[PDB]
RNA sequence: UACCCGCAGAAGAAGCACCGGCUAACUCCGUGCCAGCAGCCGCGGUAAUACGGAGGGUGCAAGCGUUAAUCGGAAUUACUG
């Protein structure tokens, strides 16, 4: 139920930086980010129509740390919901508790955030929530609980975040270690490189 | 002296090889238990069983005993040689040089004995080469095979004779029976029964395509006047046909296998020959059956394009294809014998 | 039963298909 | 009983299919129309990305493949068409 293997390999495969590592050390220094993995890395075969879409799908899934069935379910949900499908899907993905935590800056990485969530560190409206797939609604305060507040990792994560670009759709306090999910993000708030449309297309063949 | 020196070690090596082939430990073990049994006095009360046991023991001892002798004899020889070297005397040296020969000879004899296990290995035999389905090419292949075999026979010192030949209209032969004659012929040739895969580019074809043909050889020993079983007169059919009046074909109904003869001038002679052949064939089939009870058909692949011959079952390859064709197949046969298929 | 053994399809004269000559033409290669 | 609190220590917890095209993923070795593969087209006859093994990858994941069976694709019974 999780990808436990090499993280930078995935990134390499994708092409881009997936932010699967903390962002202390630049991704180029840790790995040959340009060259794809394995023995046949330097060769770059011309990718098919299906294939590109698939790759795109993988990228998004990889980024958030979501396996396939769950992803499919999410997609379905998005489709069901009113409005643009890809956008909806993206929103749903964002809404995940672990993702939210990561955004806030309590986990260096999304994986870290997920771990924290698992290990009963994250209260959501004062009630300990353990499920990484939990959807954080608007006006849901989400905080570190007092036991995990002392952890040196959390502060490091926060620091890292502070270097990173801040999301408009949250509001987080470094001292209090508690953040309010103000609103579900508009597509413009998220990364432009994600071609949600491709993903949508893929799940219609 | 150098040759002598060479001979000491070589002999030893061959003895070692022989021992390995034998798998002597098992034999020794068998002898031991058997010996123990013999020692127990209750075995001789039942006579036949006792006799059987005795029979079993002696051979076991003898093979093993022979091996022991070889081991020991060789050692003795070595010692003698050493002595000679130490004490500069001619006579001793001469003795050392000489005594070894006998042992070697004995070893050779033993090996020969081991090789020819079957009862009819000593007798002369009937090679039978029948061409493939293909067409002209198959016939040609068959002919080639026949030629090879005859050359081999010649090399050996075997008296060959064509009992029957049927010719292919364009070229080659449809089929051919050959009587080989000489000491231990069947012992060599019995291995070479089976199908032979020729693979070459067909000159008989207009294009330069690469064809794959087959031909069976089938070898059976001559067993006339010794064996008790005889063909039932009702099952035996005689048949006459023209030479290429004289020739005679014989047919057996239960088994459904035939044998013919056209070499003799009158009918009577031919018929007799056919009968002789037929009985031999029957004997062979019976023995085969027995073997099976006790207990794909392609034996060799001659690939003339890539220039390699490879006996399938043994797993011995050679590139001197031409040589092999010319009757230098001894190597394969000996390997086969060693294998004991 | 030797003649029957020789007869079996197993031992029917194969002929290798051409690559450059008469039956040369392949519509689609082994790989794209 | 759910639930909660404490204890210890990364500790007890990853496989299955696939990588000729369709179809995401390629190389070396062995064999050599054999052994075998195969859903279709087909592959294999001594440089096999198609067989078997390895390394490498891809896809799913406490499951993964195969078989069966139904609709779909099939506008291939067409009312829509
Ligand atoms: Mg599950
Ligand atoms: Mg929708
Ligand atoms: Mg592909
Ligand atoms: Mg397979
Ligand atoms: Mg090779
Ligand atoms: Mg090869
Ligand atoms: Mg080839
Ligand atoms: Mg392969
Ligand atoms: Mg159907
Ligand atoms: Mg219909």
């Amino acid at each position: 139920a999780r990808y436990l293997g090499p993280k930078l390999k995935l990134s390499r495969r994708e092409g881009t930086d997936l932010f699967l590592k903390s962002g202390v050390r630049a991704i180029d220094t840790k790995c040959k980010i340009e060259q794809a993995p394995g023995q046949h890395g330097a060769r770059k075969p011309r990718l098919s129509d299906y294939g590109v879409q698939l790759r795109e799908k993988q990228k998004v899934r990889r980024i958030y740390g979501v396996l396939e069935r769950q992803f499919r379910n999410y997609y379905k949900e998005a489709a069901r919901l009113k409005g643009n499908t890809g956008e909806n899907l993206l929103a749903l993905l964002e809404g995940r508790l672990d993702n939210v935590v990561y955004r806030m800056g309590f986990g260096a990485t999304r994986a870290e955030a997920r771990q924290l969530v698992s290990h009963k560190a994250i209260m959501v409206n004062g009630r300990v929530v353990n499920i990484a797939s939990y959807q954080v609604s608007p006006n849901d305060v989400v905080s570190i609980r007092e036991k995990a507040k002392k952890q040196s990792r959390v502060k490091a994560a926060l620091e890292l975040a502070e270097q990173r670009e801040k999301p408009t759709w949250l509001e987080v306090d470094a001292g209090k270690m508690e953040g309010t999910f103000k609103r579900k993000p508009e597509r413009s708030d998220l990364s432009a490189d994600i071609n949600e449309h491709l993903i949508v297309e893929l799940y219609s063949k | 002296i150098n040759p002598v020196n060479n001979r000491i070690q070589d002999l030893t090596e061959r003895s070692d090889v022989l021992r390995g082939y034998l798998d002597y430990d098992a034999k020794k073990e068998r002898l031991e238990e058997v010996n123990a049994e013999l020692e127990q006095p209750d075995v001789w009360n039942e006579p036949e069983r006792a006799q059987a046991l005795g029979k079993e023991r002696s051979s076991l001892e003898a093979v093993v005993d022979t091996l022991d002798q070889m081991k020991q004899g060789l050692e003795d020889v070595s010692g003698l040689l050493e002595l000679a070297v130490e004490a500069d005397d001619e006579e001793t040296f001469n003795e050392a040089v000489a005594e070894l020969d006998a042992l070697e000879e004995k070893l050779a004899q033993l090996e020969f004995r081991r090789m020819f296990s079957g009862e009819y290995d000593s007798a002369d035999c009937y090679l039978d080469i029948q061409a493939g389905s293909g067409g002209t090419e198959a016939q040609d292949w068959a002919s080639m095979l026949e030629r090879m075999y005859l050359r081999w026979a010649e090399s050996r010192g075997f008296k060959t004779e064509i009992i029957e030949e049927s010719e292919g209209e364009v070229a080659g032969i449809k089929s051919v029976t050959i009587k080989i004659s000489g000491d231990y012929a069947y012992g060599w040739l019995r291995t070479e029964t089976g199908v032979h895969r020729l693979v070459r580019k067909s000159p008989f074809d207009s294009g330069g395509r690469r064809h794959t043909s087959f031909s069976s050889a089938f070898v059976y020993p001559e067993v006339d006047d010794d064996i008790d079983i005889e063909i039932n007169p009702a099952d035996l059919r005689i048949d006459v046909y023209r030479t290429s009046e004289s020739a005679v074909r014989i047919t057996h109904i239960p088994t459904g296998i035939v044998t013919q003869c056209q070499n003799d001038r009158s009918q009577h002679k031919n018929k007799d020959q056919a009968m002789k052949q037929m009985k031999a064939k029957l004997y062979e089939l019976e023995m085969q059956k027995k073997n099976a009870e006790k207990q794909g058909s392609q034996i060799r692949s001659y690939v003339l394009d890539d220039s390699r011959i490879k006996d399938l079952r043994t797993g011995v390859e050679t590139r001197n294809t031409q040589a092999v064709l010319d009757g230098s197949l001894d190597q394969f046969i000996e390997a086969s014998l060693k294998a004991g298929l | 039963a030797i003649e029957t053994l020789l007869h079996d399809p197993l031992f029917r004269q194969r002929v290798e298909k051409n690559k450059k000559g008469k039956g040369s033409y392949m519509r689609k290669g082994k790989h794209g």
